């Protein structure tokens, strides 16, 4: 029985309940309680914005930490035009991909080892990764000190404070915020 | 298209309309 | 399977090949399409149409006929003769004849010619011996039409003009004296005719069983018919793609044509186990139908008592010496050939010392049923003895003036009560009392329906004749219910209300009145001695002739079932099995890589599918080999059944596959065929 | 790091259990027609406005029912979709879809699929979004479980004809189960990072001198939903990688609990509804076991990962392509299994950068009808099609007649089992076919070899299965992959839905009968292996043709 009655009134009220309660009272609770990840996690410099403290951007100086390829549309790291790159195994794409970034993390990095970490040398899954794991960002600290003039001691409890582990150690890894570390280490000297 | 891969969808086609035939009125079958 | 039988099923099985015939059998009907479409490509290639090898897709194309041929043949033993046939009556209805009569009265001619000729309104003449015609009313004179086909009951019934007793049938045959019979139905619809349309004209339903197993089949083809007929465009995309030979040989390769001849060879064998239990069953699925029955229908007459109607006791009236009423009846009924006149004469003979009376070379005059006075007798030197019924003898007696007693009145009266068909002698007068006629159940009847009752049948007995015996026989016998006065249609009628509602029915009959009913249930068995149209019509003659062979029977139908079980699961298997030894034979020519896909390391891909074909054949041919030799018959719970057959029977299955097709390949390379 | 693996799935199982055992027992009271404890006056107030007065429905009202609510949700979100230049919650002037595009948006969104061939993020405006999508998210994971409670209904029910009110079943469905969790969920995510405001794009400028656009929808609430409800459609366009949607590995455990959520309580409520737990249980075995080994195998082929990495100048050889460095590569393997056995949908990792073996497991996992777990409400049924199947198929082999919960199952019965589990495999072997024939349908494949062929079966696989995710290398936005998935999605859904009501009414007016020599108890370790062989073995049957010309070819090579 589609009795147009009961069918129109149900789909009717539970459009209501559904689309505009619902996401109303998420939205007044969320922007109640928690008003500052609602809004995007946005990080104020004065009254210009640097970028969410979720997104990761695309650092390219000698004095940043890098982050992991990107391999979104238009540019790389854009928030418009998320997604990875699709690129399978058996692709020969990918490894002429990856030779040519192993051959740039090697130049760049002259004073480190010469095992590359996986991280760095493949793309992320949506372009947009602002993490990684403490040992692939503390395979850089000779060239940011280089570059920056610090110590060893000074980056590496840098990185450091930046860490999160997650709750318990098997549900995700330990990773380091990549776009608050560099906005640090840019305050750090002045 | 072609003249053979034309043929053999017309008689998978068939075939497939036949067994469910079949399998619908099991009885007679 | 006497010699004639096995070249009637090879003919029939040529005749089934027609694609018209045929295609009420899915997979063999496919594997006649992969045949065909096999043939066509080899006469392509030898002919110079197609590039390629001729001599391997002949080899399949001839192969694939083979397995086909044999399922057909396998098919035709197992249910070639199984249908309700009516040749009996047919042959009755065409050989029949009769005679015009002009000028209605008795005094003229007879032109005789054949029974289609007579049409409503006719006056037809028949006398002593000939078979009537067809339907009409007596006009002139009486006699004693041996309506058996119609009841049941044996016994001539008096057919005259005038009274109520004047409508006479077509094809039973007369047997006092003539009779001027007058057409009532054009030659469409007699009732002769009505039969012949009520036998064939009947079907007999599918067990739930095989529409399981269908199901199974069909969807099993599906799955096959979709895999192998994509892998065409999925192999074709990486290049090099798959040829239509091997596509079209894989497809008639893959599909389960062991489940499909399972059907056979278990009819087969229980065939063969029923004959092995002297009964000559004609179809298969009667030893399963058998098997899970509920219920019994039961002729009277013929089936559960003799059919003939015995004398039992002698009841004589006041002072008249019972020596002498059993001395007169077996004076009397001594030149009678009827079963009960020698019933009388054996049972007065047996119960009394009157061996010197009886002799055929004296000089008495038998006076034989006249029709016109209703009874018969003899008469010896100044002595008159006459046998009748109670009113023959009221008219007989009342005509001469001695005036009819009282005590014979009651006493017929109890003697009818008790279900028996009372006599009277007479020696010219003072009626010398009743010689009732009570017909004797078979044997040690009653324990065995008892069995039927605790084995979880129903027992009714339907009949043909009047309700007093029908209740008195079934008490004495012992069944459960009973239907007395019931013509050929109320017995079809019941037939198809007890089998509307799910159940199964397994009427036992022997007349030709239970030809309808027989040709519409599912185990019919007719009785050995019944006539030729019961035996024609039902599907399982017992050469014991005794209704409680159901119960051997349904023994052997629990067993058939037991093996039919066993042989799926090891069916089941096996085509599963075969798929995964054929299929990997189908990537080599597209990725070489995928050669690390075959686990038995079969020469190629042609020679694989020819080991397959070949392993189809063998194993159709052999699965009879095995259902013959049968299982362990034990009580077993579901479970322990379940996982003993999955145990020997469903892991022999999977086994079998992969040790044939290897060890056939072997063969073939080494002979050199490749 | 197998002590890892093997902790993780531990504790994941291990919650779960606890977390559904409870909600078991509410979902039985539902089936019950018992009103819940403290709503029973808003109820009936609720129904009186409504006009939902109480009375039953046969198989056939009920049927009708359910798909006049699709068929009106339907045609609302399709124009609401052409149109989305008039409605209002439009910052950025997006423009309304096509007529292509709209119509797979319409027909994936409403059949529980969310197969998106579009990008979220500049495609949609915030109200097609919370309007739309997210309506039906709602409205279709309350249809497929009212389907499963007519069935439990069905098994249940003595000699009855009514299988109970469906406008009643979807009422109580979304508002007493689907939108308190909802929330609940979706207040958590927004704690954690994810996004819920009606904000203009953010405009920010990097660090360095770079531009970017943030976009700022409403994700948290959808995402809760998408996720509860084994919907899967995500928000942007990396479905639930994206940090704004799955900000933290809090979130990410939570979320794939959310998914394997209600399903597993059907399954307890089931087993409740008949009086024996046993019943319930033996399900959770089946479906559990199988779960188990595909997690660990695909666990170990991306362990081992890329050859290649190794020997190009990398230190490890682990596959990390596809993958958010937040989440590992146990937990991404974890999650690929658990969606693609779950009917979801949502992708926490790229698909089409795994492995061979990494890719075939999920994949062969959607293509054997999605009964591990599968999605909401149509897990289990799709389930109890298969332990029909196997019960006859057991009734067959040992001679006897079949019977399942007492009532003894007929042909009837059995031909519409057939035909419900040989929907799906036909749509997907045949539109794969067609597909890999036509130049527009073959030009899609990002990837040569047969890794294109492993695209467009993975595509054609997720749409008739009513899963969702893809290897999204395939470029499916064209008039000819928006037609060929809506026709697979519509058919799959609503040709499987159809006979499971018919099944259901033909056995809601039997009664169950007494023990017997036929009656092979369905619980123990032997029926759970009979049922297992039936799904694994049809599976294999029917796609290890497909399989070894895509997965085992590229793995071989
Ligand atoms: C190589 C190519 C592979 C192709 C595969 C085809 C194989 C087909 C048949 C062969 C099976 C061989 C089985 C041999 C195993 C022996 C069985 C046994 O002994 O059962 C052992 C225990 C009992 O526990 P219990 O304490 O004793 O009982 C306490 C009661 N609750 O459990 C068990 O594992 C039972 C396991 C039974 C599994 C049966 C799976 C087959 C299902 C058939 C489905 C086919 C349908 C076609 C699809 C459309
Ligand atoms: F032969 Be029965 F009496 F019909
Ligand atoms: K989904
Ligand atoms: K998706
Ligand atoms: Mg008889």
């Amino acid at each position: 029985m589609s009795g147009l009655r009961p069918a129109l009134s149900t789909f009717i009220f539970l459009l209501l309940i559904t689309g505009g309660v619902y996401p109303l009272l998420t939205t007044v609770l969320g922007q109640w309680w928690f008003p500052w990840q609602a809004n995007g996690s946005l990080i104020r410099e004065g009254d210009t914005v640097r970028g969410s403290a979720l997104i990761g951007q695309n650092f390219t100086g000698n004095g940043y930490f890098h982050g992991r390829p990107s391999a979104t549309a238009e540019m790389p790291y854009n928030p418009q035009a998320s997604g990875g790159s699709n690129l399978a195994v058996s692709n020969p794409e990918l490894d002429k991909l990856i030779a040519a970034r192993v051959a740039a993390l090697r130049a760049a990095n002259p004073d480190a080892s010469a095992s590359v970490p996986v991280e760095l040398v493949t793309a992320s899954a949506s372009g947009l990764d602002n993490n990684i794991t403490p040992q692939a960002a503390a395979w850089q600290i000779p060239r940011v000190a280089k570059a920056r003039n610090l110590s060893v001691e000074q980056l590496t409890q840098l990185i450091a404070k930046y860490s999160q582990q997650p709750l318990v150690k098997y549900i995700g890894q330990p990773v380091v915020n990549i776009v608050e570390l560099n906005l640090a280490l840019d305050k750090l000297d002045e | 298209m072609s003249a053979g891969v034309i043929t053999g969808v017309l008689l998978v086609f068939l075939l497939l309309g036949y067994l469910v035939y079949a399998l619908i009125n099991a009885e007679a079958f | 399977f006497e010699p004639t039988l096995v070249v009637q099923a090879l003919k029939e099985a040529v005749k089934k090949l027609n694609p018209q015939a045929q295609w009420r059998n899915p997979v063999m009907f496919i594997v006649w399409i992969g045949s065909l479409l096999t043939t066509c490509i080899s006469i392509a290639m030898a002919s110079g149409a197609m590039p390629g090898n001729a001599l391997f897709s002949a080899a399949i194309s001839g192969w694939l006929w083979i397995t086909v041929l044999f399922a057909n043949f396998a098919e035709a033993l197992a249910e070639g003769r199984s249908k309700a046939q009516a040749n009996s009556l047919k042959g009755v209805k065409k050989t029949a004849f009769a005679r015009k009569l002009r000028e209605p009265k008795y005094g003229a001619a007879a032109d005789k010619v054949p029974a289609d000729q007579l049409r409503k309104g006719d006056i037809v003449l028949v006398e002593a011996g000939d078979i009537i015609p067809c339907d009409g009313e007596v006009i002139e004179g009486g006699a004693s039409v041996d309506e058996s086909a119609i009841t049941g009951e044996a016994a001539p019934v008096i057919r005259e003009s005038g009274g109520d007793f004047a409508s006479v049938t077509g094809g039973t045959r007369i047997l006092s004296d003539w009779l001027v019979i007058e057409c009532s139905v054009n030659p469409g619809e007699t009732f002769l005719d009505r039969m012949i349309a009520m036998v064939e004209g009947a079907q007999r339903r599918k067990t739930p069983n095989e529409i399981a197993l269908t199901i199974l089949l069909i969807a099993l083809t599906i799955v096959f018919l979709l895999a192998t007929a994509t892998l065409w465009p999925f192999s074709a995309w990486g290049g090099n793609a798959v040829s239509v030979t091997v596509l079209v040989a894989l497809l008639v390769c893959l599909i389960p044509t062991t489940i499909g001849g399972l059907l056979s060879a278990i009819g087969v064998a229980g065939m063969s186990r029923m004959l092995g239990a002297n009964v000559i069953a004609t179809s298969g699925r009667a030893v399963e139908a058998a098997g899970d029955v509920d219920v019994l229908l039961l002729d009277k007459t013929g089936t559960i008592t003799l059919g003939n109607r015995q004398a039992s006791e002698f009841i004589p009236a006041q002072g008249v010496d019972e020596k002498t009423l059993a001395d007169a009846a077996q004076l009397a009924s001594l030149a009678d050939e009827t079963p009960e006149g020698r019933s009388i004469v054996i049972l007065a003979k047996q119960r009394f010392n009157l061996r010197e009376r009886d002799v055929q070379s004296l000089h008495a005059t038998f006076v034989p049923f006249t029709a016109q006075s209703r009874m018969s007798g003899i008469n010896i030197d100044n002595r008159m003895i006459r046998k009748g019924s109670v009113d023959a003898i009221r008219r007989h007696v009342e005509a001469n003036g001695g005036h009819f007693p009282t005590d014979v009145d009651q006493k017929v009266d109890q003697v009818a009560r008790q279900g028996a068909t009372p006599l009277v002698v007479v020696e010219g007068s003072r009626v010398l009392g009743v010689i009732a006629l009570k017909d004797i159940v078979k044997g040690g009847i009653k324990e065995r329906f008892a069995q039927l009752r605790k084995m979880g049948i129903k027992t009714v007995m339907i009949t043909g004749d009047n309700r007093l015996t029908a209740a008195a026989i079934a008490a004495e016998a012992g069944v459960d219910d009973f239907l007395a006065e019931a013509t050929p249609e109320a017995k079809l009628a019941l037939i198809r209300q007890y089998q509307a509602e799910g159940r199964l029915v397994a009427m036992t009959g022997d007349g030709t009145n239970d030809a309808p009913a027989l040709a519409q249930a599912d185990v019919a068995v007719a009785m050995n001695s019944g006539t030729q149209a019961a035996k024609e019509a039902g599907n399982m003659v017992d050469l014991d002739s005794n209704p409680t062979k159901l119960i051997e029977v349904v023994h052997i139908g629990k067993q058939m079932l037991m093996t039919r079980g066993s042989l799926t699961t090891f069916s089941i298997a096996n085509d599963v099995a075969k798929y995964f030894a054929i299929i990997p034979a189908a990537f080599a020519a597209t990725y070489p890589q995928l050669n690390a896909l075959n686990i038995m390391c079969l020469h190629s891909p042609d020679s694989a599918i020819l080991s397959a074909v070949i392993f189809n054949a063998l194993i159709i041919v052999f699965l009879i080999p095995l259902a013959l030799k049968g299982v362990s018959y034990k009580p077993l719970t579901a479970s322990a059944m379940l996982r003993r057959n999955l145990w020997i029977y469903g892991l022999g299955g999977l086994l079998v596959p992969f040790i044939g097709i290897k060890v056939i390949d072997l063969l073939l390379t080494v002979c050199g065929l490749v | 790091m197998a002590a890892q693996g093997f902790l993780l799935i531990a504790t994941f199982l291990l919650v779960l259990m606890v977390l559904a055992r409870p909600l078991g027992s509410g979902l039985a009271r539902l089936i019950n027609d018992i009103p819940l404890p403290g709503t029973t006056g808003v109820e009936r107030v609720l129904f009186r406005a409504l006009g939902v007065s109480d009375r039953e429905m046969n198989w056939k009202q009920y049927l009708c029912a359910i798909l006049g609510l699709n068929m009106l949700g339907l045609a609302v979100l399709f124009f609401m979709l052409l149109g989305q230049h008039y409605l209002p919650l439009n910052p950025q002037q997006l423009p309304g879809l096509s007529w292509d595009l709209a119509l797979n948006t319409a027909v994936s969104f409403v059949t529980n699929t969310n197969w998106r061939s579009y990008s979220g993020e500049t495609t949609l405006s915030y109200f097609s979004q919370m309007a739309g999508l997210t309506v039906q998210n709602f409205l279709s994971a309350a249809s497929g479980i009212a389907v499963i409670f007519a069935l439990i209904r069905a098994f249940t029910r003595q000699s009855m004809s009514t299988l109970g009110n469906a406008w009643v079943d979807l009422l109580r469905i979304t508002l007493w189960v689907l939108v308190p969790v909802a929330l609940l969920i979706a207040l958590f995510f927004i704690q954690q990072g994810a996004l819920q405001n009606f904000l203009p794009y953010q405009a920010v400028n990097t660090v360095e001198g770079a531009q970017q656009l943030l976009p700022m929808g409403p994700v948290a609430s959808q995402e809760a939903i998408k996720m509860l409800g084994t919907n899967g459609g995500g928000f942007f366009n990396a479905n639930s990688s994206h940090p704004f949607e799955n900000p933290t590995a809090l979130t990410n455990f939570v979320q794939m609990l959310a998914i394997f959520l209600i399903p597993t309580a059907l399954c307890f409520a089931f087993g409740e509804v008949m009086g024996d737990r046993r019943q319930g249980r033996m399900l959770l075995w089946a479906m559990s076991v199988i779960f188990v080994i595909c997690v660990g195998v695909v666990m170990w082929a991306e362990v081992q990962g890329n050859p290649h990495l190794l020997a190009l100048g990398t230190d490890s050889s682990i596959n990390m392509e596809g993958k958010e460095s937040r989440f590992g590569v146990l937990v991404s393997s974890l999650f690929a299994v658990v969606t693609t056995a779950a009917s979801c949908g949502a992708v926490i990792a790229m698909h089409d950068s795994f492995t061979a073996l990494g890719g075939m497991v999920p994949m062969w996992l959607m293509q054997i009808g999605e009964v591990v777990f599968g999605g909401v409400g149509s897990g289990l049924y799709g389930m109890m099609l298969f332990v029909l199947l196997a019960v006859f198929i057991a009734g067959l082999m040992i001679g006897r007649t079949p019977e399942y919960l007492g009532k003894k199952i007929d042909v009837r019965e059995m031909k519409l089992t057939a035909l419900a589990i040989l929907v799906t495999p036909t749509l997907v072997l045949m539109g794969a076919a067609l597909a890999m024939m036509t130049d527009a349908g073959r030009s899609a494949m990002l990837n040569p070899g047969p890794h294109g062929f492993s695209e467009v079966l993975y595509a054609v696989s997720s749409a008739a299965n009513n899963n969702g995710s893809a290897f999204a290398g395939l470029s499916a936005n064209s008039p000819f992959w928006n037609c060929l998935l809506a026709f697979c999605m519509f058919v799959g859904r609503f040709g499987v839905i159809i006979p499971v009501m018919a099944i259901a009414g033909s056995l809601v007016s039997k009664k169950s009968q007494a023990a017997s020599s036929g009656t092979l108890p369905t619980h123990g370790p032997l029926f759970v292996g009979l049922l297992i062989g039936t799904v694994l073995l049809v599976g294999a049957l029917t796609f290890i043709p497909a399989l070894a010309l895509g997965p085992v070819a590229e793995y071989l090579s």
